[PDB]
């Protein structure tokens, strides 16, 4: 599948919201 | 995993958050308990009424059911994420995250999109005509922006290991749609993030992540059009990719209210143009239709200046090429722009 798993090692959702 | 698996789990699940989720709330510096519960209830009157106005009062019970399962999915994934996060960085608090209304609106919206999409065709029954609430719909309902929503997709997917391949794909396509146009609309916070970056360095992982996925999607589509129209000239594409890549990054205003694919098609033409390779827009436009996104409106109705739209050819000549004239020519010059690395994996 073409989807790009963009989160590098250990990045989690917390690094996307304040 | 039995195409019914997650929905089975959801139908079995309790409406109230688990002892363990509540435990995460009690360890936050700011207790989010009341806010999450109220949000759930408030978004409920709003989702239920908008949904009912989409399918009709005879179908009021279905809106409630969509909502019920979506909230169960919401808590489920939320708990899943908090465990992954506690483990990921051994902390236990999470007040910063759990008190972020945007985070909570995106998890909910994403959860409602899953329940919504799995029962799509069923909901489509007793619906019909010009009222088919595809994906952006749920964003329209929660007054939530596409760029914010996109931030919860990869994580949401990695957090719910029971998503059907069919659900995984839909979520992925949703993110692609965001990347191709939704995230570049004038009401998109992406522009505040970009301008912030162009200005004061550091910060915004979400923008860096956004672009990583744009470039990857961008290249993929680009590469598909080249394999079809430019087999004779393999050196192109990488050059076309460079202009395309440089444009989204440094000429991002060209993307405002426009489509990823319009900049792509205009990049291919322009580069072939200076490199003395035929390639009429007529050709390009015809192959484009082979792309998963691909709709005619995208090259037939392109934003020119004011709310004035025209053919992608008008955009190319009046805006694109005029805006990038000298950059384009540098590709045919003695010292060609350094080629941009092709997005990988």
């Amino acid at each position: 599948d073409d989807y790009l798993w963009g989160l590098e090692a250990g990045e989690g959702i917390s690094d996307l919201f304040d | 995993n039995t195409i019914q698996q997650l929905m089975m789990i959801l139908n079995s699940a309790s409406d109230q958050p688990s002892e363990n989720l509540i435990s995460y709330f009690n360890n936050c510096t700011v207790n989010p308990k009341e806010s999450i519960l109220k949000r759930v209830k408030d978004i409920g009157y709003i989702f239920k009424e908008k949904f009912a106005k989409a399918v009709g009062a005879g179908c009021v019970a279905i809106g409630s059911q969509r909502y019920k399962l979506g909230v169960r999915l919401y808590y489920r994934v939320m708990e899943s994420m908090l465990k992954s996060e506690e483990e990921r960085l051994s902390i236990q608090n999470f007040s910063k995250l759990l008190n972020d209304n945007i985070f909570h609106m995106s998890l909910l919206a994403c959860a409602l999109e899953v329940v919504m999409a799995t029962y799509s065709r069923s909901t489509s029954q007793n619906l019909d005509s010009g009222t088919d609430l595809s994906f952006p719909w749920i964003l329209n309902v929660l007054n939530l922006k596409a760029f914010d929503f996109y931030k919860v997709i990869e994580s949401f997917i990695k957090a719910e290991g029971n998503l059907t391949r069919e659900m995984i794909k839909h979520l992925e396509r949703c993110e692609h749609r965001i990347m191709e146009s939704l995230a570049w609309l004038s009401d998109s916070p992406l522009f505040d993030l970009i301008k912030q970056s162009k200005t004061r360095e550091g910060k915004s992982t979400s923008l860096s992540l956004f672009y990583k996925k744009v470039y990857r999607l961008a290249y993929l589509r680009l590469n598909t059009l080249c394999e079809r129209l430019l087999s004779e000239h393999p050196e192109l594409e990488h050059i076309i990719w460079t202009l395309f890549q440089h444009t989204l990054q440094n000429e991002y205003e060209l993307m405002r209210d426009r489509h990823l694919d319009q900049i792509m098609m205009c990049s291919m033409y322009g580069i072939c143009k200076v490199k003395n390779i035929d390639l009429k827009f007529k050709i390009i436009v015809t192959a484009y239709k082979d792309l998963p996104h691909a709709v005619q409106e995208t090259f037939k109705r392109v934003l020119i200046k004011e709310e004035e739209y025209d053919s992608i050819i008008v955009f190319y000549n009046s805006v694109f090429m005029q805006r990038l004239k000298t950059n384009i020519l540098q590709y045919a010059s003695t010292r060609p722009p350094t080629l941009s690395p092709i997005p990988h994996i």
